[PDB]
C-alpha cells in the first residue's frame, strides 16, 4: 500500500503523449495506474520506444526483453535500436520524464540512488544519464529508510548526478525542489504535517495551498 | 569464407585480449563463443559489455570461470560473483555510465578522439577525467574505448556478412561491431544476398571477418 | 496531430530562423517546405545543410531568391550563385568538413558538449579552434549545432509519426531530426501503424513534431 | 589517353574485397580497369556501400545517386545509411583505400586537392575526413599543371590533411611517400627517368627496384 500511494501518485503526473521511461522497482508499479483517459510512450533504455505490458504465456520472445531481462511486449509502433541511440533520446532531451527510485534526496533537489558504500554496489547502469538528461525527474521513494529521513540537508550517499530532480513523491508527501529549498506542495492522507516535518531532516518550504493525496 | 567453426575461436581469441562483447543482461550476447573461450579456458580477458549478466548465462559465466583480469561496464548488480571477485580484488572493476560507454565505444568505432558529456559530472565519474566547459556548462572529457575483438550476436547474415538484429537485442551489438579490430559475429541464420535490404542492414559485411554457426 | 497542411510552413518558420535542411545536393530534400518558404519570402535565414545544392534545386533555390543571410554547409561549389554571394558578402559561409558537420549536429541531437576529431588538423580549419592532444594524438575540438526547425524529408510515415527514409535520400535527414527544437519531416506516403516494423524505423515519431502531404 | 594510363595503373593496386571510394573526376576512371578477377565494393560518402555503375535508361531511381548527384545502381547487398555512419566508414578506418584527384603533394606527403585562393571555392566536402580517415590514400593526378611541377618541396595551395598520403601516380611515375621524402618506384614506358626527375619539384629518392609500368 505505501508502494501504491507512490504509483498512483506519481501517475497523476503524466499528460498525454510523453515519453516516459520507469526505472526498475517501485517506479515500473507507476504503469499500472495510468488514467485510461491518458497515452504516453514506454522507453525501456535497452533500446525499445513502446514497451508494453509483459507477454501472456506462450507470447515471450526471447530478443524482447525490459532493462531487467524480464520478458516484455512491444506496442504497435515500437522502434527498437542500438545502445547509442538509446542514450542520446536520454541525454539529449527527447524523453519527457523519468521516474526513479530513491536512496536520497537533499535540499539542492540531488539525488543519490546507485550505491551504498560498504552494502551495494550494483553499478549506476543508465541513472546517471537519464537523471542527468530527461526533461523530469520525478523521484519515487519510501519516505524513510526504516525511519531514517531520506529527505535530507546534503546527501551523504554517492551522488547520481547534480541535477535538481523536479518531484519528490513518498508515501507522505509531495515535494518540489526549487530555487530556494524543497517545497512542500501536498500531504498525504493518512498523514500529518507535523508528523512529516518530523521525518525530514532537510529543511522544507511549506506552501500557502497544501494539498491532500500523497 | 568469413563463416568458420566455432573451434576457430581459438586462433582468434588470444590470452589477455582485450574484448568487447555484446549484450544486454545476455540479451543479445554470443552464448556460442562465450561457451568456446570457456571450453579452452582463455583468460586474464579485459571484457568490455554492459554488465556481466548473471552468474549462468553469458558474459556471467566467464566471470565464474575466472577468465577475466578485468571488466569495463556499467552494471553488475545481477552477478553477485562479479561483485565478490571485485572486492577480493582479483576482478579491476571500471564502471562507465551506459551512455558514456555507447558513446566512448562509438568513437573508438568511427574515429573521434573523445566526446563530451554532462553525464557523471560532480559524481565519482569526475575523478581522473578532463573537465571541459563549452559556453558555460561543463561536460567530462570521456575517451575512446578499443579492443581486440569484438564478439557479437545478431540475429541474420546473408552471404556477404551483412547483418540484422532483433527488438532489444540490438544494444551494443553494432556499435562494438565499428570499434574493435577484428570482429566475429555469432548468428542464429544465414540468408541469401538479397534477403536483407539496403535499406534494414544495420551491420555491413566489409566490417563482419568472422561468423559462426 | 502530427500531419498538418503545407500552408501552415509560413506559421512555423520565421524571418531569422536557424535551420537544419536535410538532402545531399538535393537527394533527400523537403523541396514542397522549400517552395512553401519561397512562396512566402521567409527570408534572413541561417541554413545548416551539407551544400547549398544548384541554382535550381533544393536548398539553392533559397540562395537563388536570397532568402539566407548564412549558410553553413561542406560544399558549395555545385551552386554559382552561393559562390557569388559569399564573395560579394551578401552571404556569410561556414564551411565545415562533412564528417565534422554530421557529428557536430549528431552531438547536439545526442547531448554531447562535443566532440574530437582528426580532421582538419593542420589546415584552415584548424583555425578558431581549441586543440585536443590524447595519446599524442592531436584533435579538434568541434561543438554542437543546434537549430529552430529542422526541414527533413522521409520515404514514409505511419500514423504515429515513425519514420524510414530510402536509400541515399537518408543522408542528413535522421541526425538533424534530433538537433531541432521542433522537426517538420515531408514525406512521400503515410502509411498504417504496423506497416513500419520495429526494426526497419529510423526515426521515433516521439521527436517529429509535424509532418506535411 | 594520359587519364588512362593513370587509372589502369591504379586499378591494379585494388585487392580482392577491399572497400573502395572513388572521389570524383579522375580517379571515377578507375572504376573502368579493375581486373575483372578482382572483386570490390564501392561507398559514397552520400551514404551507400555497394556502390553500381550508372543505370540503364529507364532504371533511375532518384533516391540513388554518387557524391555528385549523378543516379547511379545498387549491387547485391548494398547498404544505406545517414551521413553520420558514413563518415564512421570513412573517420574510423574501414574504408580501405580512397583514391582522390590532386592539385599538389609535396615531399613530406602532403596533399592539397580541395581549393585553390582566388579561383576554386568549392568547400572541402568529405575530401578531409577522406584523407584523414582512409587505411589507404592513392593520388590519381596528371604530373604537371601546364607544365609546373605538381609534385613539390612543399604545398603551397591549402592542404586537405596533415596525413602521410601512400601513393601519389601520375602519367610518368609512382610515387611512394616514405619516412625519409618521396620514393620513385616506377616509371612510364614512354618517357625516361630524365623527364620525370626533370618536372618533379620535389627531391626523389630513386629506388634500387625501379621498374616500368605505369
Ligand atoms: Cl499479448
Ligand atoms: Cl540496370
Ligand atoms: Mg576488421
Amino acid at each position: 500500500n505505501p508502494k501504491e500511494k507512490i504509483a498512483i501518485r506519481v501517475a497523476q503526473e503524466l499528460k498525454k503523449g510523453q515519453l516516459v521511461n520507469l526505472g526498475i522497482g517501485l517506479p515500473t508499479l507507476v504503469a499500472n495506474y495510468i488514467p485510461k483517459d491518458i497515452h504516453v510512450f514506454f522507453q525501456s533504455s535497452n533500446g525499445i520506444i513502446g514497451m508494453g505490458p509483459a507477454p501472456k504465456e506462450g507470447y515471450e520472445n526471447s530478443d524482447l526483453t525490459n532493462a531487467g531481462a524480464s520478458y516484455i511486449t512491444a506496442l504497435p509502433g515500437a522502434m527498437t535500436f542500438d545502445s547509442a541511440f538509446s542514450f542520446g533520446i536520454i541525454r539529449g532531451g527527447h524523453l519527457d520524464v523519468t521516474v526513479l527510485g530513491g536512496l536520497q534526496v537533499d535540499e539542492e533537489g540531488h539525488l543519490a540512488n546507485w550505491m551504498i558504500p560498504g552494502k551495494m554496489i550494483p553499478g549506476m547502469g543508465g541513472a546517471m544519464d537519464l537523471v542527468t538528461g530527461a526533461k523530469k525527474v520525478i523521484v519515487a521513494m519510501t519516505h524513510t529508510a526504516k525511519g531514517t529521513p531520506k529527505i535530507v540537508k546534503k546527501c551523504t550517499l554517492p551522488l547520481t548526478s547534480i541535477r535538481k530532480v523536479d518531484l519528490i513523491v513518498t508515501e507522505l508527501a509531495v515535494i518540489e525542489p526549487t530555487d530556494e529549498g524543497l517545497l512542500l506542495k501536498e500531504i498525504s492522507k493518512e498523514t500529518t504535517l507535523d508528523e512529516v516535518l518530523k521525518l525530514t531532516e532537510a529543511k522544507l518550504i511549506i506552501a500557502d495551498d497544501l494539498k491532500i493525496f500523497a | 569464407m568469413k563463416v568458420v567453426d566455432i573451434s576457430k575461436i581459438n586462433e582468434l581469441v588470444k590470452e589477455g585480449a582485450t574484448l568487447m562483447i555484446g549484450g544486454f543482461l545476455g540479451v543479445g550476447t554470443p552464448e556460442n563463443i562465450i561457451d568456446e573461450i570457456i571450453r579452452h579456458n582463455i583468460s586474464n580477458l579485459t571484457v568490455i559489455a554492459n554488465d556481466t549478466a548473471f552468474e549462468d548465462r553469458g558474459i556471467g559465466k566467464l566471470v565464474k570461470n575466472k577468465l577475466c583480469k578485468k571488466v569495463i561496464v556499467s552494471h553488475i548488480g545481477t552477478n553477485p560473483e562479479t561483485q565478490r571477485q571485485m572486492i577480493e580484488g582479483t576482478l579491476e572493476v571500471e564502471l562507465v555510465p551506459q551512455g558514456t560507454l555507447a558513446e566512448r565505444i562509438r568513437a573508438a568505432g568511427v574515429g573521434l578522439g573523445g566526446i563530451l558529456t554532462p553525464t557523471g559530472v560532480g559524481t565519482v565519474v569526475e575523478k581522473d577525467k578532463k573537465v571541459i566547459e563549452v559556453e558555460g556548462k561543463k561536460y567530462l572529457l570521456e575517451l575512446p574505448i578499443h579492443a581486440d575483438v569484438a564478439l557479437i550476436k545478431a540475429k541474420k547474415a546473408d552471404y556477404l556478412g551483412n547483418l540484422v538484429y532483433n527488438l532489444t537485442a540490438e544494444n551494443f551489438n553494432p556499435i562494438m561491431a565499428l570499434a574493435a579490430k577484428t570482429v566475429i559475429a555469432e548468428v542464429e541464420e544465414i540468408v541469401p544476398t538479397g534477403t536483407l535490404s539496403p535499406n534494414e542492414i544495420k551491420t555491413p559485411g566489409i566490417i563482419v571477418d568472422y561468423i559462426v554457426t
